Formats: C-alpha cells, structure tokens, sequence
C-alpha cells in the first residue's frame, strides 16, 4: 500500500519504500530524536540495537560499534 | 483520532499547531512518553504502556463504553 511508504518503517523486504524520499525535517535529520536510524533511512526504538536481529535490513543496528557504548 | 495529520473533523480543531511529534500508525493510541498501543488497551486497568498514559487518572475519570459492554 502507498500509505506504507516513506512512514519511518521498514515495509518492503528490503525496506525499498524508506529508500529513496525526502528528510523529514530542515536540518536535514531523517528520523525522530527518541530513536535510533539505520543508513537506509528506516529507523526504530532504541532497545533495538544490538538486540541480535538485523531490525532495519541494513543491519545498522547490530553494528557492534554503536553497543561497545551501551550495556 | 486527535493529533494523527488526518483531519477527521471539519473545522480543523482535531489538528492544531501545538500538536506534538506522532510516532504511533494510524488507529493506534500513543503513550506520553511515545510508545504505541491498541485502542482497546486504555483504561482497561493494565498498564499497556511504559509509563502507563493508558493508565492516566484523567483519561478514566470520564471513560464510557457502547451500550453492548457493561
Ligand atoms: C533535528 O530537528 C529535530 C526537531 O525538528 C530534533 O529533534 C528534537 O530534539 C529536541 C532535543 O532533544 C527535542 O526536545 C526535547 O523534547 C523532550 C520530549 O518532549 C517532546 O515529546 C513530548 C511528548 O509528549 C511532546 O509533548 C513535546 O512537545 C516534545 O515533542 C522534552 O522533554 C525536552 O524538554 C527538556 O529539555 C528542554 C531543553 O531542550 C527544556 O527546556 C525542558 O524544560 C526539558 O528539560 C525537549 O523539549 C524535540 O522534542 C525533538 N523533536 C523531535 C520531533 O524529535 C533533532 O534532534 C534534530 N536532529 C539533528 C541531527 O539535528
Ligand atoms: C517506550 O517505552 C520504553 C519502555 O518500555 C521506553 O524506555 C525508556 O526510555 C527512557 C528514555 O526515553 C529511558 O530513560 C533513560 O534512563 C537512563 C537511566 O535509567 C534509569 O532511569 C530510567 C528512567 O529514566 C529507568 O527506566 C531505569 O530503570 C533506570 O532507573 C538515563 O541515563 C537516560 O538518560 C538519557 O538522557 C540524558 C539527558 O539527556 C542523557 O544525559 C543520558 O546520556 C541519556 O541519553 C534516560 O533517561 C528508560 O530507561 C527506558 N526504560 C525502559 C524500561 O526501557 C522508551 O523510551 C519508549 N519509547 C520512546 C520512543 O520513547
Ligand atoms: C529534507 O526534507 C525536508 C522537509 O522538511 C527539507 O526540505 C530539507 O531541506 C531536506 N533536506 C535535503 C538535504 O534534501
Ligand atoms: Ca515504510
Ligand atoms: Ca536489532
Ligand atoms: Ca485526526
Ligand atoms: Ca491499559
């Protein structure tokens, strides 16, 4: 559905429908400030990272560089 | 309904300026703090959410149901 697309979520296999459309904000920031956004422009809660799961299908997330920080 | 870009209501009063930031899909109820829930989750006397916005004394204080619930 088109409604899908461009909405912050991963909704194609290979999160396509985030891919390719505009920032979200005039600072040019693709996601809300409470979460955590992957190269492919989806973004998702915080507790997602490192979780395990490649939750955004780039896999950013579980890029071990961002959780040497977190516990 | 309230705060969601949809305008549901004529006047455009469902929509204003001051509205915060919506995380949650269409048809879905959000939490203070952000989180998401379905409609049917508040005041149901368990806390859905995180800090438990469902779960406010206000939102209760005047809570109705349809005539097939008791
Ligand atoms: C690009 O631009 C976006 C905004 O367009 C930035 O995102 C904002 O970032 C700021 C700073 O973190 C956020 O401001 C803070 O929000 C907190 C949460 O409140 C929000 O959510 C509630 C939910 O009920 C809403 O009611 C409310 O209106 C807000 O939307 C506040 O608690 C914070 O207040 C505290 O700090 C301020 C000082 O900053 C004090 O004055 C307060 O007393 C208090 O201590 C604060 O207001 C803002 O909400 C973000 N918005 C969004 C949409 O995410 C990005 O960070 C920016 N990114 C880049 C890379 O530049
Ligand atoms: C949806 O619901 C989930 C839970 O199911 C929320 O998770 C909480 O998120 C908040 C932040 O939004 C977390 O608060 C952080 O707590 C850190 C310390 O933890 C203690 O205090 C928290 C309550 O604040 C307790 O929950 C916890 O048990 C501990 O007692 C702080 O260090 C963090 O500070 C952050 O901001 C300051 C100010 O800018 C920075 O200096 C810090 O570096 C840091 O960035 C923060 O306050 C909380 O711990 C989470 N709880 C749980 C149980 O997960 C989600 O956030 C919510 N979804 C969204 C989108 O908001
Ligand atoms: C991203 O889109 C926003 C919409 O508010 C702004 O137009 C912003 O200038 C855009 N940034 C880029 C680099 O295109
Ligand atoms: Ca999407
Ligand atoms: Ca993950
Ligand atoms: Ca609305
Ligand atoms: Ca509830």
């Amino acid at each position: 559905p088109k409604a899908l697309a461009c909405d912050g979520r991963a909704d194609c296999l290979d999160a396509s429908d985030e891919s390719a459309c505009p920032t979200r904000f005039p600072n040019g920031t693709y996601c809300p400030a409470a979460m955590f956004e992957c190269k492919n422009h989806v973004c998702i809660q915080s507790f997602w990272i490192c979780d395990g799961e490649n939750d955004c299908v780039d896999g950013s997330d579980e890029e071990i560089h961002l959780c040497f920080n977190i516990p | 309904w309230k705060c969601d870009g949809q305008k549901d209501c004529s006047d455009g009063s469902d929509e204003p300026d001051l509205c915060p930031h919506r995380f949650c899909r269409l048809g879905q109820f959000q939490c203070r703090d952000g989180n998401c829930t379905s409609p049917q989750a508040l005041c149901n006397a368990r806390q859905d959410c995180a800090d438990g916005s469902d779960e406010d004394r206000v939102l209760c204080e005047h809570h109705r149901c349809e005539s097939n619930e008791w």
